[PDB]
């Protein structure tokens, strides 16, 4: 008939997938995040960690470009000292488990490397601004 | 700031007809209620017409030496304010002001008047 | 062309181990019964229907069970609650008072022993200046003597007073679904040939998991997750002598665990408000309450777990067991819960055989205990209170918890005992097919687009 | 109707004096009683609202005081630009009527 | 006491309007949203209640392509199956508490729709990125 | 043109019918009295000035008061405060003591009773060895014979051991507003004609409700909220005998209850820093409290509520009254709290007349009580210490739960009793005007745009 | 060399200095704002506090024209009325704590004018893309 | 050009003084001794390393530690943690029983005095029949007479049983380090001339205190935040008579306190599982304990503080002191902890001298009390349990808590006079350093430039 359950996979669906067939759905994880007299404790501390834990990278995510894109460019150049791979290769050769291994070292760098690349282009607009 | 800047004043044979206007800038035109008052020449001051704010009620509302002949009206998208004159009488004669209010409990007095208009019935 | 840039990349599929409090999702059916019959029936979440066991094919993952969390907190809650359906009830203070203990009214032949002692002594009642003279019946592993005359006195009553148990509630089990919150993920191991350790290649990844009962037995697992092809054994270093050997079999064993006595109830009252509740009179005959198993499957289920431990010892293995050679009346006994009631058996004419590589049924004499310091903790202890009528169970042995015995020598035997021991490494049978992930997205990769201006 | 009378209709006092003007109504309007300034050639001002509450721009030797239906308006150091037309206005009852103003001159 | 005052269109002041008069202030019932020992914890779950369903209405329009523009024009047409009713009615003819009930069964199939409409044309927003 | 497109729109006038907890605003000139003199006066909130009671024009709204949440809310967490004034105070344990009560020093006519017994005991002292011997005085409802001589015990001393009560503490009144988080509305039914169901065509959308006073009376509601016009009666089904008929009239009817007898009290001494307080010697005489209410105006009302109900029942009904056939002693009476004391009356002189379609006062005898068992909870009651001096108050009866007599025949009579039942209900004439609902923005609207690229 | 102590300030860094240089690192104070059984509900009253008055000032910035670029001009003229004061001094002569004390009268006035400057660009916005 | 428009700046430095709940950062080291051998060691946050102290160039601010909050703060959850260390030991309710006490056996000298009696009394054993007859020892200042012969009864016996220490806890001061939330800085005052009030004109922004040691002496403050350079008096005003001048000298004085009896324990069982500790035999001499200061050390400081009391009373000032001229045994006293004792001294050979503007130690003769009343709550006190062999400890003085003397005269000395009074006042002289901010970003300033549509 019309409408299948083959191809239409569900939560962490595509986990062991190519990153070319991963970032085909990401809403699928993004939207399975919030929702879903001392046994309501565990229910509190498991909520305002929760609400903790999102809104981390919703204000790390907030401060950059990206404010609820999902999928954003950015200026800062890819230097070959983080990964050294081919591209041809890194869209449907490895996976996204096998990626965050293979960058973990060079986070903290692209962290830090994303808020002066938005604040100089966040001051150059002002700039561009001011004059006019 | 409030900028009131009324125009249509003229000479009108009584019995006539005018229709007075009122372009106001500063404000949220819409919320206030706004009013004419006039200003005769012995400087005397009559309170003509006043149609309230969106917020108000937006009713219309006259003295009674005027009910029933003068008509006052708005257009908020354009914040411009109107009075309708018909069966004029030589004591219309004067100086007719735009007014708006002030805000809340305390703002039915007037808060800012316009440079006026000039009628003369004769 | 090479001029690649930052993407990043906002919900994306990984994840990393953590541990953090999960909670419960009791079965709604469980809410028709009012306000707390069982523990933890009002208290935590009502589940949720068809929880979404969904495959992660292309999928490997390195699970564990010994190193594992979220076995721990369950523990650490269950004894929680389990103080607080405690914390209601009765203290039961004003019942250490200087026995006079005869014995009980019965055939008394030399072979058996008084089981009872009758102990008439005196309490006071709720108005404070009288003091009524009231009997009991007690077990002679709860009175202990004082020293012509014979007079006993409770054997709790040095160093811990302790709670009678409200009647309302109920120490039956009931299925328990543990359920990650927002941000987290279970996986499952769906592996059908799976030990302890080691990559699991075939997992799932579900929300809620699915209803464990928490009982507490020490030797002979009972009432829960049967294997699905074979009998599998499973443990820490099998060349370890500390390291209990997990064996979870896969058909169940039937037993039939009673108590003939019909053990009539009274209530005397303490004072205002507190009732305390004695065994009066026993109708019938004085019998001593025993366990069943088949003989033919028994010994059929030590023929399969004999083979599985040739798998680790080799064959031609000569291999045999014993009786777990000392320890207390509650890890060398097979301690459980029947009803409300709390049985200690004794597995001797179990674990009593040799194996070489080349209808009748076993009654397990048991025996009662009526207060009960189970987790043996320091300052507790729980006046059960007897029940009435004649007291019959029954239940699947599901898995065993067994023990080798640790030669230093060249020899082939294996004497392998059993060993109830922590009462965790019961929940480790229901909890290494699941390990709890943290789902950590904000990925980042480069491609060749850039921000524009 | 809600009559206003001002007093006095006129008044000479010196640049730099303090003066008291009267308005009082025919009716009670517990506190509805506003005044204004009119300077000569030009259109009226609002100085003083609902008997006593000042307002932005107006300089602060404007005082009002009064309750019921007597009211008064204080100008406590008159300067050359306070000179003029001043009037009273109520908002108790329909219809809103005027004093007839007071004149101050230099 | 003539009440000429001016007397701003307080909190849900178009609440039986029509939706063309609605729309002019939704901002009035979008701000009163976040601001306006053991009864502390009644005020810890009513605080903790109200975080959560205001980040899930602000997720739900954070995956969409409205960011914090609280009103969107969207790509997807709209099937008659789901309302029926005529353009030149549905703006000042009924009301939007009428609207809930008339909806309400086509609603998660309008948010199905979005998030697909939404990523559709993130991809295509990269699609176009990558080529440049 | 036809190519309509979705247009999302945020922050949008709907709103559901939901139910979540809602907290106090105690008013904030109700803090100076320090550190809780009455209960929840620093616990919950300070109150905000001028709450933004906000028309909703052309707006009618389904209101309900049958099945209504947010009453039981509240008699939820008033029951959980009263234990949170209950903890803090002295359990009263050690009195239960076999008492030996002669008659009270009076001059007894057959016509009145003993009301107060002298009930001279033993009773501890601060060191564990002595025992003084100190006497009270005891009203005749709260001892019961154990069976010459004539020795008493309390009668909550079979079952419930309850606490005295902290002088500190009042239990009085205090108004609390009720107040909705964010997300949530309340809205107030306007109309001046409004019973328990039906659309109502006025409302108004607040944030916070008026300051209701928790009293507790069970028959004649007091001291709030009175009615618009008329005189109006409210219930579930009116040809139902088991549903209450919750009257609530227009003009409040002023009562005049007292106590005239001096009651001065004493301190024992119990043990280490335990109080209690029993009335000594009562000076003066001994009379019994009475409250009253002028006959014009109680006549006056049953002629009201005699054409309100024939507003309902028709004409040439012949309505008479009666006097609650049955129940207990706290269901029959009209008991209430007056000054920190529980007066429990007699309406039967009140609730006796007949009515046909065609200056004095009455006296209503009160009757005191000590130990207090309100809300009937199964394992308290609460021992109020005297208090000093001739007690006097006033209060408006402004309601009264009255019950029809469940006839079967075609008759014209309508004998009604009073009856107060569920304590809920006194709580229902005073949240029929609110109900909460959810503001649930981000309604969504087919529009011609369309989102460009 | 390159890199030096001096001018690479920390948190709250330019906190006396003057605006030109105070705007030039913003972000600084703004990430450093969410990360970093009877005394854990002081833990539980402090993050429910946090986040709370967090998501307040991200509500303020939602509700206008600022999504999340966190310095943004407007349409709002600048009545002389609120500060009088010269131009080129109020980015290099004063500092922001005597400017929070010299506006403090005049907010609320401003926190009014951009709702509804948001608002009516906003429905202005919809007009102009409703008749194309 | 003169068109500017607002332009809103996001995450901007500036702040406004507030007061939010702050909390703990134990240091981590502490956290090896498990599960609270002092109070607050799991209980509270481990700390973090490297607290960042960074500058705030070209800032003065207003401290206060006068009218500040935050100090009043920790004084409350310190007595709360008080009370939650409490909760677990044994309460002491069977022990008010009437004693028997004669003097013990010892050379009596008539200068000393019997410090401790002998009072042999009745207690009940765990068995609640038998009644064990045992003995003691018992301070001078923990009994009194209840009135041939002499028995007394416990002083607190009257109006306030009161618990034992769980000997598991310490009463050690570990250090504590307050920390802010998110969105909160913590301002300190880097000037090492810094009086009460005043701007500091160096200030730096932490996030975490450093190591707090909490502290209970009233006189003569200990072991805590020595001064930089001078011996620095602060106040509030100087020319009131209320308010104590909280001296904070710069060179730490050293005290050799000690306690030279033997003082064996013996455990007496109260019932199940209630172990008291009570002091058996002494053995060798009964000798009282002692203090000891250097007489160079304690002579130049009161040279020192002459001199910075002289900056603010001028010069030709003949000051003398005194020795806080009345009060309890508690504010008169140099009360303080040492080991898990309580030692009350008696500076009254320290606080006498006179100064014109012009080898050997010390020794204070201290005594001791077993049960406590610290912070003089209503309803509650402290029987801290004996500790074995001679006890001695060295301490360092830091700062007094002086008061002077309320002159209306023309007159030239200032008798100066100690006391200790409230218990924040010893607080104030470690949190005057800190002030806590609330960081209010998102300012707002007009510039020239429009946002383009
Ligand atoms: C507890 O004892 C009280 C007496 O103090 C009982 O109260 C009465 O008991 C007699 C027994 O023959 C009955 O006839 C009465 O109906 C009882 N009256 C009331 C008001 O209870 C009481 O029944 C005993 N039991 C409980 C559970 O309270
Ligand atoms: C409780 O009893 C104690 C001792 O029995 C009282 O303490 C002293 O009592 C005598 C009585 O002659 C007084 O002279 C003293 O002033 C009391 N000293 C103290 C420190 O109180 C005590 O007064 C009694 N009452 C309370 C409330 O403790």
């Amino acid at each position: 008939a019309v409408g299948i359950g083959a191809v239409f996979l569900g939560f962490l669906g595509a986990a062991g997938s190519t990153m070319g067939a991963a970032s085909m759905t990401l809403t699928v994880q993004a939207r399975n995040l919030l929702s879903g007299t001392v046994w309501g404790i565990k229910q509190l501390q498991a909520r305002v960690l929760a609400v903790e834990r999102y809104l981390r990278d919703q204000q790390l995510l907030g401060i950059w470009g990206c404010s609820g894109k999902l999928i954003c460019c950015t200026n800062v150049p890819w230097n070959s000292s983080w990964s050294n791979r081919n591209l041809s290769e890194i869209w449907d050769n490895m996976t996204w488990l096998q990626w965050d291994k293979e960058i973990s070292n060079y986070t903290q760098i692209i962290y830090g490397l994303l808020e002066e690349s938005q604040n100089q282009q966040e001051k150059n607009e002002q700039d561009l601004l001011a004059l006019d | 700031e409030v900028m009131l800047v009324e125009s249509g004043g003229g000479l009108v044979k009584p019995g006539g007809s005018l229709k007075l206007s009122c372009e106001a800038s500063g404000f949220s035109f819409g919320f206030y209620s706004l009013s004419w008052v006039r200003q005769t020449p012995e400087k005397r001051l009559e309170w003509v017409a006043t149609i309230a704010g969106s917020g108000v009620g937006g009713q219309t509302y006259y003295p009674d030496s005027v009910k029933g002949r003068f008509t006052i009206s708005r257009d908020n998208a354009k914040n411009t304010l109107y009075l309708q004159m018909s069966s004029l009488r030589s004591e219309d004669t004067a100086v007719f002001y735009c007014a708006r209010h002030g805000e809340g409990k305390y703002g039915s007095n007037f808060a800012y008047w316009g440079q006026g208009t000039t009628l003369t019935v004769s | 062309a090479e001029n690649l840039w930052v993407t990043v990349y906002y919900g994306v599929p990984v994840w990393k181990d953590a541990e953090t409090t999960l909670f419960c999702a009791s079965d709604a059916k469980a809410y028709e019964t009012e306000k707390h019959n069982v523990w933890a029936t009002h208290a935590c979440v009502p589940t949720d229907p068809n929880p979404q066991e969904i495959h992660l094919e292309n999928v490997t993952e390195e699970f564990n069970m010994w190193k594992n969390n979220m076995v721990e907190q369950m523990h650490t809650d269950i004894i929680s609650l389990w103080d607080q359906s405690l914390k209601p009830c009765v203290k039961l203070t004003p019942l250490c008072v200087t026995l006079q203990c005869t014995n009980v009214t019965n055939n008394i032949t030399d072979d058996m022993r008084g089981e009872l002692k009758n102990c008439s002594f005196n309490m006071t009642t709720e108005l404070r200046d009288k003091k009524q003279k009231v009997y009991s019946l007690f077990y002679r592993l709860d009175v202990v003597q004082i020293n012509s005359n014979k007079e006993y006195r409770l054997i709790n009553c040095n160093t811990s007073a302790c709670t009678q148990a409200c009647p309302k509630v109920s120490f039956e089990p009931i299925p328990i679904h543990y359920c990650a919150p927002a941000g987290f993920a279970i996986l499952k191991c769906k592996d059908k040939k799976f030990n302890g350790t080691g990559p699991c290649p075939s997992v799932s990844t579900v929300q809620c998991t699915h209803g464990i009962k928490p009982v507490v037995s020490t030797q002979l697992l009972l009432n829960g997750s049967l294997a699905e092809e074979e009998v599998m054994i499973r443990s820490e270093n099998i060349t370890n002598n500390a390291k209990n050997i997990l064996v979870q079999f896969n058909t169940p064993v039937q037993i039939n665990c009673t108590r003939p006595n019909n053990n009539t109830r009274k209530s005397i009252r303490i004072g205002p408000g507190q009732a305390f509740y004695a065994t009066g009179d026993i109708i019938g005959d004085i019998r001593q309450a025993h366990c069943n198993v088949s003989k033919a499957t028994w010994n059929e289920t030590l023929g399969k777990v004999v083979k599985q431990l040739r798998k680790h010892f080799g064959n031609n293995t000569i291999i045999r067991f014993a009786n777990s050679s000392g320890g207390d009346l509650e890890v060398t006994t097979h301690s459980f819960n029947c009803g409300g009631e709390f049985f200690y058996c004794n597995t001797s004419g179990l674990f009593n055989s040799t194996w070489i590589s080349n209808n009748d049924s076993i009654t397990l004499p048991c025996r009662i205990k009526q207060i009960i310091n189970m987790w043996q903790r320091i300052g507790q202890c729980m006046y059960a209170p007897p029940i009435q009528g004649v007291i019959r169970c029954v239940s699947n042995i599901t898995g065993l918890i067994l023990t080798r015995d640790g030669g230093s020598t060249n020899s082939t035997t294996e004497t392998f005992r059993p060993g109830g021991g922590d009462m965790r490494d019961n929940w480790r049978s229901e909890l290494y097919k699941y390990k709890v992930v943290k789902i950590e997205p904000l990925g980042v990769a480069p491609t060749r687009c850039k921000r524009r201006v | 109707d809600v009559v206003l009378t001002q007093s006095p209709a006129t008044l000479s006092v010196t640049p730099g004096d303090s003066v008291s003007l009267s308005c009082r109504a025919s009716q009670t309007i517990s506190d509805n009683l506003h005044w204004y300034l009119q300077k000569s050639h030009e259109s009226p001002r609002l100085l003083i609202k609902y008997s006593s509450q000042s307002i932005s721009g107006i300089p602060s030797r404007f005082s009002g005081s009064g309750s019921g239906t007597d009211f008064t308006l204080n100008i406590n150091s008159v300067e050359t630009e306070d000179f003029g037309m001043y009037f009273c206005q109520q908002t108790n009852s329909w219809p809103l009527t005027f004093g007839a103003g007071t004149k101050l001159e230099l």
